[PDB]
């Protein structure tokens, strides 16, 4: 049942988690999720725009 | 995963022009420093760990302050001070609300924590034995108390927590309880369609989330009967969203709130302080 | 030969052309689609009217003047009286729709000005009385194809009964946030020197698979003059802005008698 | 690993002369006893465990004493006694500071512990219910409280600890938070370059670390409203550096401090007690 | 997408864009470069300041009028007071440099005019007294970033002491040759109907590998109105010409105390 | 997740550690580090000095 995961590094290891409760709502924080896709907000265009090319041709 | 490193680049003399674009397209500017200056190589070991949604929301925030008392009540008004009820919401305070309102929709479990404090009302009426509090979650439809010692507090089905004064702040988790597939922080609509020639009032009806939201009621009492010394208590309620997802970002609140809606106040709609000149460093 | 400036859009029996576009936006990078069985909710076989309703409807035009502060519409409200889309909307309890929004504004190489065109999910706006909160009438919230206008002044009513409309204050986007940040919403700009149209393709956006169209607008459409219209030979000139919108992937559930909303 | 053992050695009569050197080179003397006397073999099992940096710094040290009160305040001065703010530093006290200042630069995580004590102000005003304290860390830029019950204490994003009087001393860890790659204990410089013919004041400006350091503010309140009995509290703040690295050793402080800088006081610059004669055993 | 009219040039911390260029000239077909060991002369390890000095410096702008006869600068003189390039130049006995020269002049589709932009090796000009020959003061030969102007008249001085400046007579290119033949030098034309900029990339040119920059200008830059500026609504209108120049592959030898030339 | 390490000896074994927290800053003291190089302070000279030899030759 024990999960061993990497800690966030400090000034200068791993840590252990066991879930004690039958509901996932009881669990501690979700693990770090570094997912991102800024383009859905910063570049939501139909036709691909190549930076080095003219935006309008 | 780390934020972007910078590559070694020199100059250019080229028909490739990454410095120019056309934001009419709806795309933001995309150019980075290596597109417009000579750059050295810099390895970036830094991460965006603390700006993930879980990190941004990973705090218990105070959302309200409730009051309850324990004393010999001989009037209706004083009897109503022996318990309190509160419609569960995040709009009594501004800080967590503003953070949530960076988004249109969210989905999360909730950690609720409480801080309970007391003081003596006066010093010429003896003392008071240590008090136990009951905090009862009343889902929509369940009977609400009309007295601090009525039958509703037996709480056969509603969740209650009994807290003993001086003990660690009590705490429980709540699942994502929305009846939709996410919570809505904004709802551009009404609870019913008013129809042609109906006699239902249309002059005093409301608009938006207030017409459709109902997260039930928190009821709080001191379980003890009265002492000669009147004790007054505050219950601070804290919320931490966890296991968080959010959708559809929004500009953040720029001016003071004046209630549960998006309404603004005429004396408080000038957030910017004017600069002396457009050329002010 | 092919160009970011030249586009044709055909839906049903209707086609739009533009020769001075600036690409097109697909909101949040997602094209509209029908509702999958694994995300479905109401269980009756839905009506999918297809070409009868999924086609371009052109609203009444508005006039851009040097003094204009902007315009707003809500969706599906703006199309509620549009052909078979409106009929399908009102004969059913539930509906969902995506949209192609095409905003049109041409001028000349000697005019100048810039319009921000924003699609805003759940575009909740402030009311115009400080005696109440969230106090807006159904009729004022749902103007239909005429939409509404922004103002540069906020003058809340003396009596609550007279303030049951939106306080559409331009620089606060009618909702207490700074208009300069509206670019976090799917958008294009019509900058007269560059382009004469904006095109936004919108998926259905909601916290539910399907909802009551007559109760709830999923999107706001906002057009704000970011840079005022100017024309040297006549500063009082006016140029039209025309809004043309096609529902897409429309799906309706809960058929009964027709909904006829209150009009006053 | 152990300190050095001593080898068995006899005498010498040799052109090898380890007893002589030239410290002009910048090298310290290097000779050991086996170089200059006859030695027996002694196995050294002793270690330098307790003088590693982690061992030297492995203690919680008091760095300040704060005061807060809880009573019915009717004046501005008394309202300001209901909470306190403190710019986080190690220079209010001398002991930990002096140890850190054996080094120019350091890098460490921090364990912070607090000891909270109370007394009654008087005995003719009844009693007081058990108090809960809030200790809020306010990073630079976050709004600072102007009253004990203003909006800042809702602490949606700032870390706060709520401590119940009589419970175990509260404690939390802080990462290495420096904006440089190490903390500087000494900074021979200024926060900005004053430029030729500028109108900015140059007569009241400061020098060194005080011009650039900012570790935020600790704000403390009693969460309870007032009792008839006024309660006065002290909060002692303790720091322990852990996971420690240090660089560039320095002579230790030889004379009393007189503030946050390296300045010394004219009546306290004679640390040595004179000996009677150079020949005094 | 890519075009002879649209260009970006980045050197050091500086970037130029143009959207109405006309290709670019590389003088004599040769890009600048550092000095090879097999062509070297001074033997001390050279200073190569790279990005500190090899970057675009923008000179004070001049005004093109219908009556303008033209402008000249010398190089490295025009850049002698420019940031770290100037410092490296004056702290050393010897220096060499190539250049990117970018001349900028925009107008409108209703203006007309044409500028010849010429890079001239060893641009020796005539003096303004007929009592002497080759009689020009150091100060007048080296005006710095202000450069000089051409005239359409030659009026040599009555006294030799008053004529120690260039006789910059336009049609003789200030040096006794016909200006119509200046096209034998590396050049572009800024013809307002076609382009708004000229770009010339210059290698080091000299009869030596490296030389005394404070004594000797390697290049002249000449801008001549070949066709006068005309604008129908206002024939007296003026449009700016802006000159921006980046040293390239700079190399310096013979470090000592700083050279401070005479100023009068 | 458990680390077993040697204890510091007393008057007359091993011990076990498990990290409970996701941040390394939360961890107990760093393990004894006996690293040292006094010569960087006691003999920071460019040219090697042999003790038995003359310091200056
Ligand atoms: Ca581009
Ligand atoms: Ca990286
Ligand atoms: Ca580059
Ligand atoms: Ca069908
Ligand atoms: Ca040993
Ligand atoms: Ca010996
Ligand atoms: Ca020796
Ligand atoms: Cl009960
Ligand atoms: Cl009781
Ligand atoms: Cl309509
Ligand atoms: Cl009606
Ligand atoms: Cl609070
Ligand atoms: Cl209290
Ligand atoms: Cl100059
Ligand atoms: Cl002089």
């Amino acid at each position: 049942g024990a999960q061993v995961s990497s800690q966030k590094v400090g000034a200068h290891v791993n840590y252990t988690t066991i879930n004690y409760y039958k509901d996932s709502a009881s669990n501690a924080a979700s693990k770090l999720d570094f997912s991102q896709d800024p383009s859905k907000f910063t570049e939501p265009v139909k036709d691909i725009m190549i930076k080095t090319a003219p935006a309008l041709n | 995963p780390t934020a972007q490193s910078t590559p070694l680049t020199s100059g250019v003399n080229s028909q490739e022009v990454p410095a120019l674009t056309a934001v009419e397209t709806g795309a933001s500017g995309q150019a980075v420093p290596s597109d417009v200056i000579e750059t050295r190589h810099v390895v970036n070991y830094k991460t965006r760990s603390e700006s993930t949604l879980e990190s941004f929301f990973g705090r218990s925030a105070c959302v309200t302050i409730l009051e309850v008392e324990n004393f010999n009540a001989t009037t209706d008004a004083d009897r109503k001070k022996q318990f309190t009820t509160w419609a569960i919401t995040y709009t009594d305070t501004v800080q967590l609300r503003r953070k949530l309102e960076f988004f249109t929709y969210s989905r999360f479990d909730l950690e609720m924590t409480f801080v309970i404090t007391e003081r003596y009302y006066a010093s010429n009426t003896g003392h008071a034995r240590n008090q136990v509090y009951q905090l009862m979650y009343i889902p929509p439809g369940a009977p609400r108390p009309t007295a601090w010692d009525d039958y509703t507090w037996q709480s056969s089905s509603n969740p209650s927590v009994f807290y003993t004064y001086g003990s660690a702040p009590p705490r429980m988790s709540i699942p994502y309880v929305g009846i939709a597939n996410a919570y809505s922080h904004f709802y551009d609509g009404f609870a019913r369609v008013p129809l042609k020639d109906e006699t239902v009032d249309s002059g005093d009806t409301y608009y938006g989330l207030v017409t459709i939201n109902d997260f039930g009621t928190l009821a709080v009492r001191v379980v003890n009967e009265y002492n000669p010394a009147r004790i007054t208590s505050k219950i601070r309620v804290y919320m931490k969203p966890k296991h968080v997802r959010c959708w559809c970002p929004r500009p953040p609140r720029a001016v003071p709130y004046r209630g549960e809606g998006v309404d603004f106040k005429q004396d408080s709609i000038t957030p910017l302080t004017a600069v002396e000149n457009i050329n002010t460093f | 030969g092919y160009s970011d400036r030249v586009r044709q859009i055909t839906l049903g029996n209707s086609t739009i052309t533009t020769q001075e576009a600036a690409n097109a936006v697909v909101a949040y990078g997602e094209w509209p689609s029908y509702l999958d069985d694994k995300e479905a909710n109401p269980i009756d076989a839905p009506t999918e009217p297809d070409v009868s309703s999924n086609r371009f409807y052109t609203l009444d035009s508005v006039q851009w003047k040097s003094t204009s502060r902007g315009w707003w519409w809500k969706l599906p409200d703006a199309l509620k009286d549009m052909g078979m889309f409106g009929q399908n909307m009102y004969y059913h309890y539930l509906g969902r729709s995506g949209y192609t929004v095409h905003v049109q504004c041409n001028a000349s190489k000697f005019h100048q000005g810039a319009l921000g065109v924003f699609a805003i999910p759940e575009y909740v706006m402030a009311c115009n009385t400080e005696a109440k909160t969230s106090y807006v009438s159904y009729v004022n919230a749902n103007p239909g194809e005429k939409g509404g206008v922004f103002d540069n002044a906020y003058n809340p009513s003396a009596e609550a009964s007279e303030g049951r409309k939106f306080a559409a204050l331009d620089y606060l986007l009618g909702c207490g946030v700074l208009a300069g940040n509206a670019f976090v919403y799917p958008h294009q700009i019509i900058n007269l020197r560059t382009n004469n149209s904006a095109t936004l393709v919108l998926p259905y956006v909601n916290s539910l698979a399907i909802d009551c169209m007559a109760k709830h607008n999923n999107w706001g459409l906002v057009i704000l003059p970011l840079c005022k219209l100017d024309y040297a030979p006549n500063s009082s000139t006016e140029i039209p802005i025309t809004v043309t919108i096609a529902p897409m992937f429309t799906e309706f559930n809960g058929l009964r008698n027709i909904t006829v909303p209150a009009t006053q």
